[PDB]
RNA sequence: CGCAGACCACGGGAUUGAUAGACCAGACCUGGAAGCCUAGUAAUAGGUGCAGGGAACUGGCACUAACCGGCCGAAAACUUAC
RNA sequence: GGCACGCGAGCUGGGUUUAGAACGUCGUGAGACAGUUCGGUCUCUAUCCGCCGCGCGCGUCAGAAGCUUGAGGAAACCUGUC
RNA sequence: UCAACCAUAGACUCGGCGAAAUUGCACUACGAGUAAAGAUGCUCGUUACGCGCGGCAGGACGAAAAGACCCCGGGACCUUCA
RNA sequence: UGCAUCCGGUGAAGCCGCCGAGUGAUCGAGUGGUGGAGGGUGUGGGAGUGAGAAUGCAGGCAUGAGUAGCGAUUAGGCAAGUGAGAACCUUGCCCGCCGAAAGACCAAGGGUUCCUGGGCCAGGCCAGUCCGCCCAGGGUGAGUCGGGACCUAAGGCGAGGCCG
RNA sequence: GGGGAUAAGCUCCGUGCGUCGAGAGGGAAACAGCCCAGAUCGCCGGCUAAGGCCCCUAAGCGUGUGCUAAGUGGAAAAGGAU
RNA sequence: GGAGGGGAGUGAAAGAGUACCUGAAACCGUGCGCUUACAAUCCGUCAGAGCCCUCGACGUGUCGUGGGGUGAUGGCGUGCCU
């Protein structure tokens, strides 16, 4: 998607890549989780792009899909429980809460889901 | 004047100025308000004041069987403590002085009629 | 370079005032049945229970 | 880099110079052991 | 949210909505995808196929988020002339 | 031409003017030379005035919104060949 | 010549802890002068609503070290047919 | 401090005020508040007897200022738990870094830091339920390992001795 | 009076010369050394000195007779000039 | 959560609570009265409008051989010691 104008989020170009790869495996995993409301926004163009791919399942989306987040548990929850379930509903896979700030650095929280709805 | 209650914290491991930076902004309100505007305030100097505040009410509801919905805010003021002086050592062998503060905090909340 | 006076107490206190902080502004939510106070940003999460009210 | 320290500690080497039989073999080392007790120190020599 | 920006400010939108993200389509960049088949001993080549991948530009599309919300905010009169 | 022969809390250190070394010359000697030659640490978080920008408060006799006149400033002003 | 763009560490914003050199004062403008002969503080004028935030370094003869150059006084060490 | 006198738990000294006074240093046996045990006056004697400044000394506290910094060249993330409190503690799964080291074992050095239980005003450049921190208890097993009980080098000491 | 270039806010001398030093108050816009005048204290009384009397600024856009056309007044030389 | 505090008690006193006699100054707050956002200020001094408090006499508030606190505005005004 659109680059992060911005300085990067893990501190370098290399890290924010592996940083959205994990986040976007654990949102896959678990359904939703709470990030650091900054990176929950930078996951929204990017861990919906990837059911993208798995509404189209193919051999070549799965080859896509793999490229990116490393783990082959998830790709099959992906492609079998996540990729029909939003068949008919396009775009806007995902909803972001605001959520209270951390105790430490009083940085903003946002919890990011998937919907559920239909 | 009106029933009164009091509440002191002493020996509250924060900065005087620091206490004072909260404290401005809850003067003058009622209890109920104050501790929802201090329970979402993000300073972490929010925490032992809004003990202070609770706890003097407190002290209004059971000691003196004041209605706890009439209370208000009247007089808050934080203090300043004794102080406690390390050292952290620098560049080139100088030795700079760090001082460790602690502030007093005194709350007394009043039940005015509305 | 080093401050070359002692600044006085009218010029220190005018600075020290810009200092400070804006309270909050806080919206009334029902949750459970009663009514607490939180702020218009975490109004949906309060409805949903993300928020913990202490 | 070259920060080697003045003070390398050893121990072997500490009373074979400051220390106890050093001291009183010596006419003036019997003198500082000797103006020490006068002084109350605990410690009379190294 | 912005081609506005150090913060602040400034400009736009806030369900009576195209403001951002996504989705579809277009422009453009790269240059002929994976899979399969065929030829060759093999490196590799040809067909399927202007294919595939793709961010910023353009247009549609309320699918996600702009919220069952708080705070500020309006008049002592008098004299002279007409 | 002036502005500390403008300008090193803005930059360089080639020169000059520390300690090393050599030549010519002076001195019996340590040494010396407005003689020459090779080498030789350039420190500091901006308090106040100043200046470049951006905000918060109040005022302009009620509270607000558009669109403006402009006293007073700032910028520019070069020029050749055919 | 002649600069341009990208990323990191700072700078900048929010939360926490929290120093330093300096310091006679203080609601510390500018021009022409006057003065211990280079004035925020004096005279005569001109200009300037109160408080801040990010920046540049011209002044506060800015900070640091009781000038190492020069001279007077006292040492120290070296030289020699003192 | 001599001597003589008067006040004081019915409240002295000291400190903070009000109302005043003297030509000055200053005064108040004029009075309020705090205070709790010694003071005043006259006349003599003796002074460690009066600070605004010595880049004076010791203690406390300001201005700069809620400002600079928070100590590399690796990088963290999510789920669950304990907890009043969790970015920093524990468990699991991912990612990353060193890999002639940032792994493993020693000598010198340190001295209880090691393990178990407990604690979270002090310290940790933040918070911490954690800790090389604080408290209590426990732990170091040699005929063969490194040493002594075996040996000498450089060197030290040195019966007598020589020299002074 | 010397030295100097008959320059210096220069330097060295003389002076029953002054003032500052060691001296306030009025005047010279400000301005130790020039001019008036030596502060024992108080007064919400008076007369004057140097200096002034259009407004700032106290008291005269004072009276008589003239002169100046250059803002001379409110800087200057050899020399030029119906 | 603790720290700490509020009632209740001991005590002559808790303005004696193991941070403990007396408890000053620098430094730091909180409340009240006056004043301050067109203004050049060695931060005072001499005049001085307004507001607030007090003591008297006289009516509703108005003067006085009055006392205090603030001070709009004008005049004057170049830190202390060596
Ligand atoms: C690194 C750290 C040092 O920085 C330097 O090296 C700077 C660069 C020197 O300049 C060096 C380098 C250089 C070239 O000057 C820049 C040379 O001229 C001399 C030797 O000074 C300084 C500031 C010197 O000042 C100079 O002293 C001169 C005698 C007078 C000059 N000026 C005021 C008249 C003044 O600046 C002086 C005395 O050493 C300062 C003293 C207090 C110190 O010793 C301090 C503590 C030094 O440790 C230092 C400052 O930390």
């Amino acid at each position: 998607p659109k680059p992060t104008k911005g300085p990067r989020l893990g501190g370098s170009s290399s890290h924010q890549s592996a940083l959205l790869a994990n986040l976007a495996t654990s949102l896959f995993e678990h359904g939703r989780i709470k990030t650091t409301e900054p990176k929950a926004r930078a996951l929204r163009p990017y861990a919906e792009k990837l059911i993208t791919h798995a509404k189209k399942g193919a051999l070549h989306n799965r080859r896509e899909v793999m490229k990116k987040i490393r783990d082959k548990d998830v790709v099959h929850t992906l492609f079998a429980e996540i990729g029909p379930f939003y068949a008919d509903r396009n775009g806007g896979y995902t909803r972001i809460i605001k959520v209270e700030n951390r105790k430490g650095d009083n940085a903003p929280m946002a919890v990011i889901e998937l919907v559920r709805e239909k | 004047e009106f029933p009164s209650a009091t509440a002191k914290a002493r020996y509250v491991r924060v900065s005087a100025t620091k206490a004072r930076r909260v404290i401005d902004l809850v003067r003058g309100k009622s209890v109920e308000e104050a501790l929802d505007i201090l329970r979402w305030a993000p300073q972490a100097a929010s925490e032992p004041v809004a003990k202070v505040i609770a706890s003097a009410a407190a002290n209004a509801q059971n000691n003196e069987g004041l209605d706890p919905s009439t209370l208000v805010v009247a007089t808050v003021y934080a203090d300043e403590g004794p102080t406690a002086k390390r050292i952290r050592p620098r560049a080139q062998g100088r030795a700079f002085r760090i001082r460790k503060r602690t502030s007093h905090i005194t709350v007394i909340v009043e039940s005015r009629p509305p | 370079a080093v401050p070359k006076r002692r600044m006085s107490r009218a010029n220190t206190r005018s600075r020290r005032a810009q200092w400070k902080a804006e309270a909050p502004g806080l919206v009334t939510v029902s949750v459970a049945g009663q009514q607490r106070k939180v702020p218009r940003r975490l109004l949906k999460a309060a409805r949903l229970g993300l928020v913990d009210l202490d | 880099a070259k920060g080697k320290r003045t003070f390398q500690p050893n121990n072997r080497r500490r009373a074979r110079v400051h220390g106890f039989r050093l001291r009183m073999r010596t006419r003036a080392g019997r003198a500082i052991v000797a103006n020490r007790r006068s002084k109350g120190r605990r410690a009379l020599t190294a």
